[PDB]
RNA sequence: ACUGAACUCCUCACACCCAAUUGGACCAAUCUAUCACCCUAUAGAAGAACUAAUGUUAGUAUAAGUAACAUGAAAACAUUCU
C-alpha cells in the first residue's frame, strides 16, 4: 500500500523525540580500581583485558616456538618463567617456557 | 557553505571591573563532514546534552553507536584545548551547554532496481557542533508541585475581567 | 543567651581565619605528585595555602571528587577540604579501599559530630543542654555515640520511640541541606575565646593542647556549629544516606552529675544496606556500648 | 486582520483633556529637494502654508532641510516620544496641506485595533454587581437546612 | 510457543550446530582459553565440562575413547585431554571452566564471552574480587555477627 | 546508582547473612503455630448463607484416582503452603456488601521485595507471601490476621472453584488463538494458509470492536467451577481435585468454595471459621477420602 | 408580547459583491531620450508580471532510518579445523 499524504515536521517529531525512541542512560558505569579506566560493572575492564592478553599473545608465541610444527601437543602439564627464577622441585617434570623480561606484577 | 561556528572562539571581551560576577569560559568546537547520518547523529547529541563533560565522556564510552566514538574524540579535543588555550583552570569542570548534528554536504549514486528501473542514492555527511561552559553543570528544573499548579490557577482566576462592558 | 553565642562563634571563627588567610605573600607555588596506583606521576602545581586535596581532584575528574573521602599528605590523613602548607605526595582514599580503617575512623568521628549539632538545637531555652564530647569508639563497636549533660529539670525525662524518630528526621534534614565541613587549625588561645561557656569543652582543648608538642588543635565546622575534634573528618554531609539516632544510656557512676550517651548508626552513600540488613544494624546500636 | 496584529486600549497621553489640551504634537522634519519632480507639490508647500502653519501652532518646532533626494519625506515626532515618518512624494499642495494637519491633531499612540470605544477609571457610581447584590438576608444568618 | 526448550537453534541446522560447538571445544582444549560469542561460550561450555568426566573415564575405557575422536578434531589433542587435563581435576567433582563477560565486539557489537579452563598456565583473567571484609559495612556486619556468637 | 544486598559484602559475611534470614522465617513461622492459644476473635456456628475464608495452593503436578465402580479419575495435587491470613476489611471500609479477608501464598525472599511491603510484613510478624488474594467473607467468618491455614480445611464431597493464570502461549495466530479453519494447501491458494479470512462486511466503514483477529494468547486469569475434593493429604496438606486445573505446575492458585446454585448450602457441616488442629478435638488421620474413591493398599475389587 | 437579515431607519462615507464577453481609470520592474542623484519625474519602447499545463531544469522533503544488502570457526595470525 501507499501514503495517502505526506506526515508533516510535527507529528514525524513527536514520532522521532519520544523517550522510547531515545538512548536510555547507563546507570553501571564505574572506575576499575586496579588502573583507574572506566569500567562497565558485570563486565571485565577493558584496559586490564587487554593488558593480559598481550602477555598471553607473547607466551604463545613462545609455545609455537618450542613444540616447533602442528600435532605436537604435549603429554605434561606447562609453567611460564621469566628472568631470574628456577623451576620449584614439583615444577620438574613439566614443559618450560623461559621470557626475556620481569614477571608482571598482576601475574604471580 | 558556512563556518561560523568555528569563528566564535576569537571574540574577545573587554576586561571586567572588580565589581563583577566571574565570567564562565567558552568553547565552541565541531566536526565537518562525518559520514554517519545527521539524524542518527542527534540522537547522541540529544543524550549529552545538559551533562558535565567526564559524565559524557562515560556514556559515550560504552555506547555502541559508530558516532559514539567520533564525539568521544570531538569532546576530548575541546577539552585539551579549553585548558591549553582558553585558560580554563580544571578540565572537569565543564558541561555540555548545546549539543547539534548539521547535514554536511552529500554525493548521490545510482542505485539498480529490477526491469530496468533504479533510483538515487545519497551518500549521507553530517556536522557535529559541541559547546563547553566552565563551571557546575545547570540542576535540572524541578517537577511542577501541586501547590505550583493550585497556586498558578488562583493567578489564573483573578485575571479575570467582565468583558464587553464599560 | 544561646542564638547570639552561635553566631558570636561564628564572627570569631570567621576573623581568624581571615587573619590566617591574610599572612600569606600573594601566592606560592608548591608542587605535589600522586602517589596513587591509578594516573602515576601527575604532579599538579597548587597555591601555597589556598588549593586542596580537592582542588587536585578535579584536575583529574569527577570520579575522584565523587568517590574521594580523605587524603594521605606524606602518609598522614588529611581532610579534603583543608588547604595545603607545602609540597608533599598525596593520594586519595575511598570507602572501597582495601585497608579503609582510616576512612572508617574518618566516617564516625563525623557523623558523631552531627549527632551533637542536632541534639544542642533540639530542645528549648527553658532547658539546658551541655555537649561535653565525643569518645573514640571502633567501628566493630555497635553504633557512634556523644555524651550530653542536660538539665537537672529533666533528671527523671527519658526520651521516648517518638522522640527519637524526631532527631531521626532533624538530622536527615541536614544531610539534605550538604553543608562542607570546613575545618580550621589553631593555636589553643583562640579556641579558648571560642569555647569558654562550657568548662566540658575548655578542659578537652586544654587536654589537646597539652598531649600535642604544639598548641594546635582541630575545630571543625558545620555551616554554623563548631565542635572540637579529634582527627579529620568527611567532606560533606551528602556522604551519610541513612541515619538514625538509636537511643540514649545513662551512665552508672552519674550521681555527681548524670551524663547521657546518646547513640545512633550510620551508613554512606557508596556503602548503603538493604532494607533488612539496616534493620538488624538498627537493632544491635540500641544495646548500650562501651 | 485583528489576530494577526496587536492591539491596545483606548488611552490618552498624562489625561490630555482634563486639566488643559496639550498638542501632542512636537517636531516636525520636512526633507525637500531644490530640484527634481518628486519634491515638486512640497517645494510650493514651502512657499506658502508653511510659515503661516508655524504661527498657527507654536508649540511644534518646523525644520526643512533641502538637499537633494528622491523622496521628500516628513519626520513627525510626539512627547511621548513616537515617530511618525510619512513620504510626501509626488502629492499636491493641497493633500499636502491635509497630511500635516490630520499630523497635527494626533497623539503618538500607536495606530492599531483599539478594542473598547469607551473608557473609565471609575465605571461604577452605587456599587459594582456581585452575587450577594439583591439576594436577601437571613436570621443569624442561617444557611438552608440548619440544624438550629 | 517453546517453554522449556533447552538447546539454542546455532548454526544452518543442527548438523553444523554440533559443528561449531566441537570447533570450539577444540580450541578451548588446545588454547586453554578462547574468546567467542557470549551465546556460543555459554552453549559449548557445557559439553567442554562433560568432556571432563568422559576425560576422567580413562584411556582404557573404550566408550570415552571413542567420545574424544569424535570431539576433539586435532587427535592429538587426546593424548593431552587424558594425561593432562583429566589428571588436573582429579579432586574437583564438577566445576572446571569459568565463563566471563568482557566488552563487545568492534566489528559487530556482539557479546563476548571469554571461556578458560582453570589452573592453567597462562596469566590471569581480571575476575570479579568482592570488597575487602575491612569495609565499612562488613566490620558492622561483623559486629553483628560477633553479637550472636557470644551471646552463647 | 542501583544496589542489590550483595553489593558490598564479603565472602565471610555472605553466608552469615543468608544463615540469619533462613533463621528468622524459621522462627516467625515458629511464632504462629498456635492460633487459639493466643486471643483470637470470637468463632461463631455455621448458619445458611454464610461464606467462609478460602486458601492459596501450589499445583503440584497429576495423577489418577480410582473409585469403586472402577472408573478413573485424574486428579490434580494442590500443596497449601505457607499460608496466611493479613489482613481483615470490614464491609464498610471496602465498599462492598461483604467484609474481605486477605490471604497470602508462598514464602518467598525480602531481599526482592519492596520497601512498603515490607514494611507491612515487619507489622504482621511473617516473611514475605508470593501471591495475594482476597476472600469475600461474612461478617462471623472473620478470622484474626496471622492464623495459618492447612488443606484439613476442605474435606472430601466438598466442591470447589479453582482460578489461575492460564499457561502463556504468547503472540498467536487467528488458527490456534480462536480456531479459524483457514484455507486449503493446495489448488493455488498464493500465500494464503492460515491468514484470517474477510474481516467484516463491505457496508460498514469500520472493523467492529472485539473482533477475533491474531494476539497474545494466554497468561490470563481463569476459573474453573465445581471440582469435587476426592482426597486430603493432611501431613503434607495436599488437596486432591477432580479434573484439570488452569496454570502451569508449580504455579499459585486461589482455591476457595464452589459458587454454583447446586451446592449452595453444602457448608453446614464443614469447618466454619478455618480448620483448627491446634484444637485437639480430634486428631485427623494421614489422609482423608472419599466413600467411592479405592484406598491405596485395599484389597483388588470385586464386582460382586 | 419578545426574538429574529446585508430589508429599512439611524451618525458619517459612497465608483467599491454576476459567467463568457465589452468599456474604462491606474500601475510593478526593465531599456531609451531628457531629468534626477540614498532611487525619482515626464515621455518613448518592449522577450513587460504565473497559487495550477501527469509543464521543463535544479534543490530539498514524505514514505523511512522503512524495504533491502553483507563476513564458516579458533588462533602465534605461523597455522589448523568444519
Ligand atoms: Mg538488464
Ligand atoms: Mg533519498
Ligand atoms: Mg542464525
Ligand atoms: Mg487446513
Ligand atoms: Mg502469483
Ligand atoms: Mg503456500
Ligand atoms: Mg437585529
Ligand atoms: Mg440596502
Ligand atoms: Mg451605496
Ligand atoms: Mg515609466
Ligand atoms: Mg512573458
Ligand atoms: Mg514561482
Ligand atoms: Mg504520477
Ligand atoms: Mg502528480
Ligand atoms: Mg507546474
Ligand atoms: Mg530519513
Ligand atoms: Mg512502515
Ligand atoms: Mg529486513
Ligand atoms: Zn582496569
Amino acid at each position: 500500500a501507499a501514503p495517502k499524504n505526506r506526515r508533516t515536521i510535527e507529528v514525524n517529531r513527536c514520532r522521532r523525540r519520544n523517550p522510547q525512541k531515545l538512548i536510555k542512560v547507563k546507570n553501571n558505569i564505574d572506575v576499575c580500581p586496579e588502573c583507574g579506566h572506566l569500567k562497565q560493572k558485570h563486565v571485565l575492564c577493558a584496559y586490564c583485558y587487554e593488558k593480559v592478553c598481550k602477555e598471553t599473545a607473547e607466551i604463545r608465541r613462545q609455545i609455537g616456538k618450542q613444540e616447533g610444527g602442528p600435532f605436537k601437543a604435549p603429554t605434561i602439564e606447562t609453567v611460564v618463567l621469566y628472568t631470574g627464577e628456577t623451576p620449584s622441585e614439583q615444577d620438574q617434570g613439566k614443559r618450560i617456557i623461559e621470557r626475556d623480561r620481569k614477571r608482571p606484577s598482576w601475574f604471580t | 557553505i558556512s563556518r561560523k561556528w568555528e569563528k566564535k572562539n576569537k571574540i574577545v571581551y573587554p576586561p571586567q571591573l572588580p565589581g563583577e560576577p566571574r565570567r564562565p569560559a567558552e568553547i565552541y568546537h565541531c566536526r565537518r563532514q562525518i559520514k554517519y547520518s545527521k539524524d542518527k547523529m542527534w540522537y547522541l547529541a540529544k543524550l549529552i546534552r545538559g551533562m558535565s563533560i567526564d559524565q559524557a565522556l562515560a556514556q559515550l564510552e560504552f555506547n555502541d553507536k559508530k558516532g559514539a566514538k567520533i564525539i568521544k574524540e570531538v569532546l576530548l579535543e575541546a577539552q585539551d584545548m579549553a585548558v591549553r588555550d582558553h585558560n580554563v583552570e580544571f578540565r572537569s569542570n565543564l558541561y555540555i551547554a548545546e549539543s547539534t548534528s548539521g547535514r554536511g554536504q552529500c554525493l548521490k549514486r545510482i542505485r539498480y532496481h529490477g526491469r530496468g528501473r533504479f533510483g538515487i542514492m545519497e551518500k549521507v555527511y553530517c556536522h557535529y557542533f559541541v559547546k563547553l561552559v566552565e563551571g557546575p553543570p545547570p540542576p535540572p528544573e524541578p517537577p511542577k508541585t501541586a501547590v505550583a499548579h493550585a497556586k498558578e490557577y488562583i493567578q489564573q482566576l483573578r485575571s479575570r475581567t467582565i468583558v464587553h462592558t464599560l | 543567651s544561646p542564638t547570639e553565642l552561635t553566631e558570636m562563634r561564628n564572627d570569631l571563627f570567621n576573623k581568624e581565619k581571615a587573619r590566617q588567610l591574610s599572612l600569606t605573600p600573594r601566592t606560592e607555588k608548591i608542587e605535589v605528585k600522586h602517589v596513587g596506583k591509578t594516573d602515576p606521576g601527575t604532579v599538579f602545581v597548587m597555591n601555597k595555602n589556598i588549593s586542596t586535596p580537592y582542588s587536585c581532584a578535579m584536575h583529574l575528574s569527577e570520579w575522584y571528587c565523587r568517590k574521594s573521602i580523605l587524603a594521605l599528605v606524606d602518609g598522614q590523613p588529611w581532610d579534603m577540604y583543608k588547604p595545603l602548607t607545602k609540597s608533599c605526595e598525596i593520594k586519595f582514599l575511598t570507602f572501597k579501599d582495601c585497608d579503609p580503617g582510616e576512612v572508617n575512623k574518618a566516617y564516625w568521628r563525623s557523623c558523631a559530630m552531627m549527632m551533637g549539632c542536632v541534639i544542642e538545637r533540639a530542645f528549648k531555652d527553658e532547658y539546658m543542654v551541655n555537649l561535653v564530647r565525643a569518645p573514640e569508639v571502633p567501628v566493630i563497636s555497635g553504633a557512634f555515640c556523644y555524651d550530653v549533660v542536660l538539665d537537672s529539670k529533666l533528671d527523671e525525662w527519658m526520651p521516648t520511640k517518638e522522640n527519637l524518630r524526631s532527631f531521626t528526621k532533624d538530622a536527615h534534614a541536614l544531610i539534605y541541606k550538604d553543608l562542607p565541613f570546613e575545618t580550621l587549625e589553631v593555636e589553643a588561645k583562640v579556641a579558648l575565646e571560642i569555647f569558654q561557656h562550657s568548662k566540658y569543652k575548655v578542659d578537652f582543648i586544654e587536654e589537646k593542647a597539652s598531649q600535642n608538642p604544639e598548641r594546635i588543635v582541630k575545630l571543625h565546622r558545620i555551616g554554623d556549629f563548631i565542635d572540637v575534634s579529634e582527627g579529620p573528618l568527611i567532606p560533606r554531609t551528602s556522604i551519610c544516606f541513612q541515619y538514625e539516632v538509636s537511643a540514649v544510656h545513662n551512665l552508672q557512676p552519674t550521681q555527681p552529675s548524670l551524663i547521657r550517651r546518646f547513640q545512633g548508626v550510620s551508613l554512606p552513600v557508596h556503602l548503603r544496606a538493604h532494607f533488612t540488613i539496616w534493620d538488624k544494624l538498627l537493632e544491635r546500636s540500641r544495646k548500650m556500648v562501651t | 486582520t485583528a489576530r494577526g496584529t496587536p492591539s491596545r486600549f483606548l488611552a490618552s497621553v498624562l489625561h490630555n483633556g482634563l486639566g488643559r489640551y496639550v498638542q501632542q504634537l512636537q517636531r516636525l522634519s520636512f526633507s525637500v529637494s531644490r530640484d527634481g519632480a518628486s519634491s515638486r507639490g512640497a517645494r510650493e508647500f514651502v512657499e506658502r502654508e508653511v510659515i503661516d502653519f508655524a504661527r498657527r501652532n507654536p508649540g511644534v518646532v518646523i525644520y526643512v532641510n533641502s538637499r537633494p533626494c528622491c523622496v521628500p519625506r516628513v519626520v513627525a515626532e510626539y512627547l511621548n516620544g513616537a515617530v511618525r515618518e510619512e513620504s510626501i512624494h509626488c502629492k499636491s499642495v493641497e493633500e499636502i496641506s491635509t497630511l500635516v494637519q490630520k499630523l497635527a491633531d494626533q497623539s503618538g499612540l500607536d495606530v492599531i485595533r483599539i478594542r473598547k470605544p469607551f473608557h473609565t477609571d471609575n465605571p461604577s457610581i452605587q456599587g459594582q454587581w456581585h452575587p450577594f447584590t439583591n439576594k436577601p438576608t437571613t436570621f443569624r444568618g442561617l444557611r438552608p437546612r440548619e440544624v438550629q | 510457543i517453546s517453554h522449556g526448550r533447552v538447546f539454542r537453534r546455532m548454526g544452518l541446522g543442527p548438523e553444523s550446530r554440533i559443528h561449531l560447538l566441537r570447533n570450539l571445544l577444540t580450541g578451548l582444549v588446545r588454547h586453554e582459553r578462547i574468546e567467542a560469542p557470549w551465546a556460543r561460550v555459554d552453549e559449548m561450555r557445557g559439553y567442554a565440562e562433560k568432556l571432563i568426566d568422559y576425560g576422567k573415564l580413562g584411556d582404557t575405557n573404550e566408550r570415552a575413547m571413542r567420545m574424544a575422536d569424535f570431539w576433539l578434531t586435532e587427535k592429538d589433542l587426546i593424548p593431552k585431554l587424558f594425561q593432562v587435563l583429566a589428571p588436573r581435576y582429579k579432586d574437583q567433582t564438577g566445576g572446571y571452566t569459568r565463563m566471563l563477560q568482557i566488552p563487545n565486539r568492534s566489528l559487530d557489537r556482539a557479546k563476548m564471552a571469554v571461556i578458560e579452563y582453570k589452573g592453567n598456565c597462562l596469566p590471569p583473567l581480571p575476575l570479579p574480587r568482592r570488597d575487602s571484609h575491612l569495609t565499612l559495612l562488613n566490620q558492622l556486619l561483623q559486629g553483628l555477627r560477633q553479637d550472636l556468637r557470644q551471646s552463647q | 546508582s542501583g544496589t542489590w544486598w550483595d553489593e558490598h559484602l564479603s565472602e565471610e559475611n555472605v553466608p552469615f547473612i543468608k544463615q540469619l534470614v533462613s533463621d528468622e522465617d524459621k522462627a516467625q513461622l515458629a511464632s504462629k503455630l498456635c492460633p487459639l492459644k493466643d486471643e483470637p476473635w470470637p468463632i461463631h456456628p455455621w448458619e445458611p448463607g454464610s461464606f467462609r475464608v478460602g486458601l492459596i495452593a501450589l499445583k503440584l503436578g497429576m495423577m489418577p484416582l480410582w473409585t469403586k465402580d472402577g472408573q478413573k479419575h485424574v486428579v490434580t495435587l494442590l500443596q497449601v503452603q505457607d499460608c496466611h491470613v493479613l489482613k481483615y476489611t470490614s464491609k464498610e471500609n471496602c465498599n462492598g456488601k461483604m467484609a474481605t479477608l486477605s490471604v497470602g501464598g508462598k514464602t518467598v525472599s525480602r531481599f526482592r521485595k519492596a520497601t512498603s511491603i515490607l514494611e507491612f510484613y515487619r507489622e504482621l510478624g511473617l516473611p514475605p507471601k508470593q501471591t495475594v488474594k482476597i476472600f469475600n467473607i461474612t461478617d462471623n467468618a472473620a478470622i484474626k490476621p496471622g492464623t495459618p491455614l492447612y488443606a484439613a480445611h476442605f474435606r472430601p464431597g466438598q466442591y470447589v472453584d479453582v482460578t489461575a493464570k492460564t499457561i502463556g502461549k504468547g503472540f498467536q495466530g487467528v488458527m490456534k488463538r480462536w480456531g479459524f479453519k483457514g484455507q486449503p494447501a493446495t489448488h493455488g491458494q498464493t500465500k494464503t494458509h492460515r491468514r484470517p479470512g474477510a474481516v467484516a462486511t463491505g457496508d460498514i466503514g469500520r472493523v467492529w470492536p472485539g473482533t477475533k483477529m491474531p494476539g497474545k494468547m494466554g497468561n490470563i486469569y481463569r476459573t474453573e467451577y465445581g471440582l469435587k475434593v476426592w482426597r486430603i493429604n493432611t501431613k503434607h496438606n495436599i488437596i486432591y481435585v477432580n479434573g484439570s486445573v488452569p496454570g502451569h505446575k508449580n504455579c499459585l492458585v486461589k482455591v476457595k468454595d464452589s459458587k454454583l446454585p447446586a451446592y449452595k448450602d453444602l457448608g453446614k457441616n464443614l469447618p466454619f471459621p478455618t480448620y483448627f488442629p491446634d484444637g485437639d478435638e480430634e486428631e485427623l488421620p494421614e489422609d482423608l477420602y472419599d466413600e467411592n474413591v479405592c484406598q491405596p493398599g485395599a484389597p483388588s475389587i470385586t464386582f460382586a
